[PDB]
């Protein structure tokens, strides 16, 4: 789908998504860019250590239409699926990687 | 653009299995002026982009609606004219070409070199 959120509400949604994710200063910080399904839009806001479910909650707080529609994330050409949302970033190869989102 | 040197041998619809499982829900960068040979349906298929409107540094996704074009036409004359000239295609007159570059240095990438 397209950007169902209002452009005036986009800044508030991104501020709420940034405030929902805690920021750490004593850890080696990574940054994860997710290729969104609304046209390939990109956002750059992530902390050092989190989970895939934290990425899902960041997407939910970023756009209100993603809460009502389920999605399965993917990455660029391993031909695999990003399941197991409680897994960390160490074993999921999500270290400054590319996450592609498809609505179910 | 499909090309009959590669895609000919498999038929069907023009967004069929021959490009599905690598550009499934893609949003991968295609570019006008780029031709890439991807194997699909047990056959290599080339893909030349020839027309794109919305900001030609563009994105297509074959899980969305595709304006698929299905004319296999050779462009071997265009393939030989894809490069068709270059600085590597000019030899022996490096000082003259350097002088020409010094003369035409102003219309490209430095128009404000008038002060």
């Amino acid at each position: 789908v397209l950007n169902t959120s209002s452009p005036a509400q986009q800044a508030e949604n991104e501020a709420k998504a940034s405030s929902s994710i805690l920021i750490n200063e004593a850890e080696p910080t990574t940054n994860i860019q997710i290729r969104l399904a609304d046209g390939g839009r990109l956002v750059q806001k992530f902390n050092h250590s989190h989970r895939i479910s934290d990425i899902r909650l960041f997407i939910v707080d970023a756009r209100p239409a993603m809460a009502a529609t389920s999605f399965v994330l993917m990455t660029t050409f391993p031909n695999k699926e990003l399941a197991d949302e409680n897994q960390t970033l160490k074993e999921a190869n999500l270290l400054n990687a590319v996450i592609v989102q498809r609505l179910t | 653009l499909p090309i009959d040197d590669t895609v000919e041998g498999i038929t069907g619809n023009l967004f069929e299995v021959y490009l599905k499982p690598y550009f499934l829900e893609a949003y991968r960068p295609i570019r006008k002026g780029d031709i890439f040979l991807v194997h699909g349906g047990m056959r290599a298929v080339e893909f030349k982009v020839v027309e794109t409107d919305p900001s030609p540094y563009c994105i297509v996704a074959p899980d969305t609606v595709i304006h698929c074009e299905g004319e296999p036409i050779k462009r071997e004359d265009e393939e030989e004219s894809l490069n068709e000239v270059g600085y590597d295609d000019i030899g022996g007159c490096r000082k003259q070409l350097a002088q020409i570059k010094e003369m035409v240095e102003l219309p490209l990438r430095h128009p404000a070199l008038f002060k």
